[PDB]
């Protein structure tokens, strides 16, 4: 850790990412995993980083951004429950960082759905039961995707279940 | 493509 793979790799990779077109290569996703875990002393600069990079842009960063968040995720709290989840609140570490997320999850989440058409749409909502069942945010469903009102809204002109 | 694309959730 003596100045190397510094927030440098992760900005990059993040920046490389929306520099392209529609393509969100999961090598970037990788990197930005690997170092966020590998320095949990910048959980802030990070989650706040993705989190913006994704409100930022309409569907296309949406997109991008939540598969990237989603991988950060998992295995975050992995990390941090392998100890112990705690926070309060500001950013500090791993449990801080899912906290923030799960707090600002309602506009990326909801924002993304919408902005995304029923191709797009239907990745985020596959991701989302995934992260459920998996066990990532475990908070009922908040309010944001909470609201079945967020896909029927968002939901173009189509038949459904 | 040749780049890994397709970065699924369920799949790390």
């Amino acid at each position: 850790m003596q100045q190397d793979d510094d927030f440098q790799n992760f900005v990059a990779t993040l920046e490389s990412f929306k520099d392209l077109k529609s393509g969100i290569s999961g090598s970037r996703i990788k990197k930005l995993t690997t170092y966020a875990l590998d320095h949990i002393d910048i959980e802030s600069k990070i989650i706040s980083l993705i989190i913006d990079y994704s409100r930022l842009c309409p569907d296309s960063h949406k997109l991008g951004s939540l598969y990237i968040i989603d991988s950060i995720g998992r295995a975050y709290l992995d990390e941090t429950r392998s100890n112990s989840n705690s926070s309060s609140n500001k950013p500090g570490t791993c449990a801080h960082a899912i906290n923030t997320l799960g707090e600002v999850i309602q506009e990326l989440l909801s924002d993304a759905i919408a902005k995304s058409n029923q191709d797009h749409k239907e990745k985020i909502r596959m991701l989302l039961d995934i992260w459920d069942r998996s066990g990532l945010f475990q908070k009922s469903y908040l309010n944001a995707i909470r609201s079945k009102c967020f896909a029927m809204d968002l939901e173009h002109h189509h038949h459904h279940h | 493509d040749d780049d890994e694309d397709g970065y699924n959730p369920y799949t790390l």
